[PDB]
RNA sequence: UAGGGGAUCGAAGAUGAUCAGAUACCGUCGUAGUCUUAACCAUAAACUAUGCCGACUAGGGAUCGGGUGGUGUUUUUUUAAUGACCCACUCGGCACCUUACGAGAAAUCAAAGUCUUUGGGUUCUGGGGGGAGUAUGGUCGCAAGGCUGAAACUUAAAGGAAUU
RNA sequence: AAAAUGUAA
């Protein structure tokens, strides 16, 4: 094989990559009041009766 | 060679009952395999049996019936310390409310819940069911 | 391969190196 | 090649055996006949069933057809099953050995006994 | 249990003597059955005509034990057991299956063969070994009239005949119809003749 | 099978072979019961009086069925001598 | 795998037997594990028969025959000889038709 | 639009039989998927997995659909439903119906106590299927059925509630591990037990007495 | 018996063969071998140190084809001069 | 190894063709050899790829040896007597046929059965495949080799039966 | 009688 190759590439897709940011998202509690959010967001009011269940559904 | 007499018996008898035999025999029979003969009798396993007296060992026709399934034996000799007869009952036992491990005692042959009432110990021979 | 012809390469293959290692006696 | 198929012997077979009270071993009669009784579709397929028909009729008038019957041949067959008008218990009475001379001096009556040689 | 002159009979074994049902088989003997009355030397046996008559009377407390006499298939392998079959559900009600007899007549309910039967007969148990099966997956009775030869793979009744053909096949199924009138049906008495004729069985050439 | 308080439990109950003393289950499509109408005076099997006799799929499968009949059969009297035990 | 309880031809209760010779090739091949065929001809055609009783004197003389036993190799018997093979069930078959 | 065939199926659109446990009783065979329905309202539903087989032919390939799926109820009744259709909808539908004509009752009751209501099995029972051992072993009420994901919803939807179970051989198997299970429970009724040592007089079968009108036309 | 012997005085010798079938091992001939005690760049150890050598560019094999970038290491309780894998994208530049 | 013998076939080798090449496959000659005496060597798809003894679960026919019966036959001089064959039966056998409710991955096998319904007594070996039956030491052998028998490193497959 | 071979698509 080869041993000596070419490293001209250390990083390269990593910053020839578009510049783009995170910003302020809304806010999660934390602990207990979070998994009060998963008891109904799943079983309660439910999500969708469309065939099974979907938390992160597709473009429709 | 011939080692385990009981062993034996016990295998004319594992495919007597896989075929529906009305009637077995043993050969060639000793103290120890006339005793264990009373074991499922006492219960209502097998039925009586007939020892035929021959002036060498012995044979004995047993007239057996269709509710024994299996018949078997452990080997070999192996020493009882109370605590394992409440620990062989989920060994082989199908069940926990029926079925006898029948072993040797200085009292006599007999299974462990008799042997429970009188504190006695000794060998093993095999199960029963 | 046929190891009949695995065993006669290994069996001149030692011979060979026996040989050799009597030159250093 | 030539051969008839599954539509041809099928309803060539119909016909006869619930209309054969006529027919004969005439083309323009049992062709004719197709158009009289039932109905199709064309003409060059209704010659095939006629032809196949008369062909039949030639091996019907001899005995028994084989694959077809309609309970006139079964009456038919009960005049022509006693035959022989001779027989073949006459010729003594029981031809036996010296094994099945001690085989009714167990058991029968009407069998009487006679010994023969026999080399095994 | 017995009925009450149903025992031994001069007559009626007399004419068994008649169409050769005593006559044993050869090389061949099947281990279970050891019904014989005196082995005959050459290579053949004898069969006990008294127990005979035990296999057919017993089997017959089973025909007339059935619900309504039609659903009793009447199966025949031999051609000369033919016109025999035709006359026993002539004189009953019951269904004839002689010549072909096509995998799908206990199974298979599409098809205009499937009749579902209470009790089952065969002729030749060896070739039929088909009609063997059928039954043997829908909890049905079998019957099965063997010699020495034929094995009576997953019959219940096994009564010693001659299925080597002749008048022997005719013999069996003639007395079949007396029985099932004899218990409960157009029978008298025991002095009873029977206006039947025993050559309307039998095989008639050609 | 039952409980502290008495009372018949767990539902369904299957049957048994007369000859083997061999349980008679569901899944055996080859077990044949028998029913011979007993007789009396002047014949008349009559339509309801019937003897049962239990022969399981297994007998079949070796042709058994035969043997044990003679036997569950001459001990009740239909079966005139025929049938030897002592063998 | 295993396709015969024969593996070829035989070799149960001994264990050893003398190779003979192939008759075509004349490959050595195990007495029991050959093939030998009955060659129980006549010593001419169907047609030079009457030819020889023309010629030759004696009241219609006689008309002999030639036996003889021909030795494969198996590979031999196939190039065009006693084979043809068979299916799985028709292999365990021993009848000479 | 039911309307069935053979005495069987008549006698069971008379009304003469709501029990299965007839059906059960003198052994008798199943042929119609319906009249199973007729006598067990309450049956549901549990889809397993599908893996399509392939096969070759001359001229490229052609997979099926291999559904597992199982049916029954919380009770003692379970379907064994194998179906190889064409699509994923027909192989459910069709195999639903194949799950019907092979419906089987299970034997189960206390660990070893006897107080009331059979919670866990009876006695140990085995079923095996090409290498794949699988014994059922008694336990104690407040455990669980403890066995794989599938074997699991299988004795859920059998109405057992304790089990155990230990495996001998490739296990990775779907259709093994559940055939040698459907095996396992079907001798819970094939090995003899004291307290059903007693002889059954053996009733007279129903298309016997109601063999008068499921008869013919 | 099945392949083995039931008896009460022949407890050595389900001893002695037991020994020699744990020698079949590729775990427990490891572990009473001490490799790691031998060769092996971890002498007991689960974590090491060593100091680069030089920066090296060995690729993949298949079914791909491509490059892994890597480089080179020296074991300093040992004095073995080894070779190691670069993680993430890049970071070479921190390396050297 | 050493003597004797040494027809035939015939590792090597020779050789005419054959192929693109032919030191192979085809032909022909022929050293050792193939045989025997006295020593060796000690491995074989050395296999029933199935260790040794013990018991039971099967319908049957062949068939070698001994055994018992038959108012069976042949030999004839003469009923004989044996000897030969036939038939019933039988142990030790050499195998087979149809199934196997059994077991088995399947092919299959009255054993490879009596294994989760898990134990008759007992011997030896393997534990993914390679590396590699290779190394070092040892040990027998005249030599060749035999016997015992590794490590470093490598890889997610090797493999077995069976259907299209 | 003679008649070999298969680049990353």
């Amino acid at each position: 094989a080869k041993v000596h190759g070419s490293l001209a590439r250390a990083g390269k897709v990593k910053s020839q990559t578009p510049k783009v940011e995170k910003t302020e998202k809304p806010k999660k509690p934390k602990g207990r009041a979070y998994k009060r959010l998963l008891y109904t967001r799943r079983f309660v009011n439910v999500t969708l009766v469309n065939g099974k269940r979907r938390m992160n559904p597709g473009p429709s | 060679t011939r080692s385990s007499v009981l062993a034996d018996a016990l295998n004319a008898i594992n495919n007597a009952e896989k075929t529906g035999k009305r009637q077995v025999l043993i050969r060639p029979s000793s103290k120890v395999i006339i005793k264990f003969l009373q074991v499922m009798q006492k219960h209502g396993y097998i039925g009586e049996f007939e020892y035929i007296d021959d002036h060498r060992s012995g044979k004995i026709v047993v007239q057996l019936n269709g509710r024994l399934n299996k018949c078997g034996v452990i080997s070999p000799r192996f020493n009882v310390k109370i605590g394992d007869i409440e620990k062989w009952t989920a060994n082989l036992l199908p069940a926990r409310q029926f079925g006898y491990v029948i072993l040797t005692t200085s009292a006599g042959i007999m299974d462990h819940e008799e042997a429970r009432r009188k504190h006695v110990s000794g060998k093993i021979l095999g199960f029963v069911y | 391969m046929r190891a009949k012809w695995r065993k006669k390469r290994t069996r001149r293959l030692k011979r060979k190196r026996r040989k050799v290692r009597a030159r250093s006696k | 090649g030539r051969v008839r198929t599954k539509t041809v012997k099928r309803a060539s077979k119909a016909l006869i055996e619930r209309y054969y009270p006529k027919l004969t071993l005439d083309f323009q009669t049992n062709k004719r006949l197709c158009d009289e009784i039932a109905t199709i579709q064309s003409k060059r397929l209704r010659n095939k069933i006629a032809g196949y028909t008369t062909h039949l009729m030639k091996r019907i008038q001899k005995g028994p057809v084989r694959g077809i019957s309609f309970k006139l041949q079964e009456e038919e067959r009960e005049r022509k099953d006693q035959y022989v008008p001779e027989v073949s218990r006459s010729n003594g009475v029981l031809n036996v050995d010296n094994q099945t001379s001690d085989l009714v001096k167990s058991l029968g009556l009407k069998l009487p006994l006679s010994v023969i040689n026999v080399s095994a | 249990s017995l009925p009450a002159t149903f025992d031994l009979t001069p007559e009626d074994a007399q004419l068994l003597l008649a169409a050769n049902t005593h006559l044993g088989a050869r090389n061949v003997q099947v281990h279970q059955e050891p019904y014989v009355f005196n082995a005959r030397p050459d290579g053949v046996h004898v069969i006990n005509v008294g127990k005979t008559w035990e296999k057919l009377v017993l089997a017959a407390r089973i025909i007339a034990a059935i619900p309504n006499p039609e659903d009793v298939v009447a199966i025949s392998s031999r051609t000369f057991g033919q016109r025999a079959v035709l006359k026993f559900a002539a004189h009953t009600g019951a269904t004839p299956i002689a010549g072909r007899f096509t995998p799908g007549s206990f199974t298979n309910y599409i098809t205009r063969s499937f009749k579902e039967p209470r009790l089952v007969i065969v002729t030749d148990p060896r070739s039929d070994a088909q009609a063997i099966k059928e039954a043997s997956y829908v909890n049905i009775p079998v019957i099965a009239l063997t010699d020495l030869d034929s094995p009576s793979e997953f019959v219940d009744v096994a009564i010693p005949c001659n299925n080597r053909g002749k008048h022997s096949i005719g013999l069996i199924w003639y007395l079949l119809a007396r029985e099932v009138l004899r218990l409960r049906g157009a029978l008298v008495d025991r002095t009873q003749p029977w206006s039947i004729m025993p050559d309307l069985y039998f095989y008639r050439d050609p | 099978m039952e409980n502290d308080k008495g009372q018949l439990v767990e539902l369904y109950v299957p049957r048994k072979c007369s000859a083997t003393n061999r349980i008679i289950k569901a899944d055996d499509h080859a077990s044949v019961q028998i029913n011979v109408a007993k007789v009396d005076e002047e014949g008349r099997a009559i339509p309801g009086e019937y003897v049962t006799y239990a022969l399981s799929g297994y007998v079949r499968s070796r042709g058994e069925s035969d043997d044990s009949l003679n036997r569950l059969a001459q001990n009740d009297g239909l079966l005139k001598n025929v049938w030897s035990y002592s063998r | 795998p295993k396709k015969r309880a024969s593996n070829g031809r035989n070799k149960k209760g001994r264990g050893h037997v003398k190779p003979v010779r192939c008759v075509n090739c004349s490959k050595s091949i195990p007495k029991d594990k050959a093939i030998k065929r009955m060659a129980i001809r006549n010593i001419v055609e169907a047609a030079a028969v009457r030819d020889l009783s023309e010629a030759s004197v004696y009241p219609e003389y006689a008309l002999p025959k030639t036996y003889n036993k021909l030795h494969y190799c198996v590979s031999c018997a196939i190039h065009a000889r006693i084979v043809r093979v068979r299916s799985r069930e028709d292999r365990k078959n021993r009848a000479p038709p | 639009g039911w309307v069935p065939v053979t005495k069987l199926g008549r006698l069971v659109k008379a009304g003469k039989i709501t029990t299965i446990e007839e059906i059960f009783l003198h052994s008798l065979p199943v042929k119609e998927f319906q009249i199973i329905d007729t006598l067990l309202p309450g049956l549901q539903d549990e889809v397993m997995n599908i893996k399509p087989v392939q096969k070759q032919t001359r001229a490229g390939q052609r997979t099926r659909f291999k559904a597992v799926v199982v049916v029954g109820d919380s009770n003692g009744h379970v379907g064994l439903g194998i179906k190889t259709a064409k699509e994923v909808a027909g192989a459910i539908r069709a195999g639903i119906i194949i799950a019907k004509l092979s419906v089987i009752p299970i034997r189960r009751g206390y660990w070893g106590t006897n107080l009331g209501q059979p919670h866990s099995l009876a006695t140990k029972t085995t079923g095996k299927c090409g290498s794949v051992t699988v014994r059922l072993i008694p336990a104690p009420r407040g455990s669980g059925i403890v066995a794989s994901p599938a074997v699991k919803k299988l004795l859920q939807l059998a109405g057992v509630e304790d089990v155990y179970t230990q495996s001998n051989g490739k296990t990775r198997t779907l259709e093994n591990t559940l055939k040698a299970a459907f095996v396992a429970i079907g001798n819970t009724y094939g090995f003899l037990t004291p307290n059903l040592w007693a002889e059954q007089p053996l009733p007279v079968s129903p298309l016997d007495i109601y063999s008068d009108e499921a008869s013919a036309q | 018996g099945k392949g083995k012997p039931r008896g009460l005085n022949s407890a050595r010798k389900l001893r002695v063969h037991r020994r020699n079938n744990r020698w079949a091992e590729n775990n427990y001939k490891k572990r009473l071998l001490g490799t790691a005690f031998k060769s092996s760049p971890f002498g007991g150890s689960s974590h090491a140190k060593g100091i680069v050598l030089e920066k090296l560019g060995i690729e993949s094999k298949q079914p791909n084809s491509a490059i892994r970038k890597c480089v080179r290491v020296q074991l300093i309780k040992n004095g073995k001069k080894v070779t190691a894998f670069v993680p993430n994208d890049g970071c070479l530049n921190f390396v050297d």
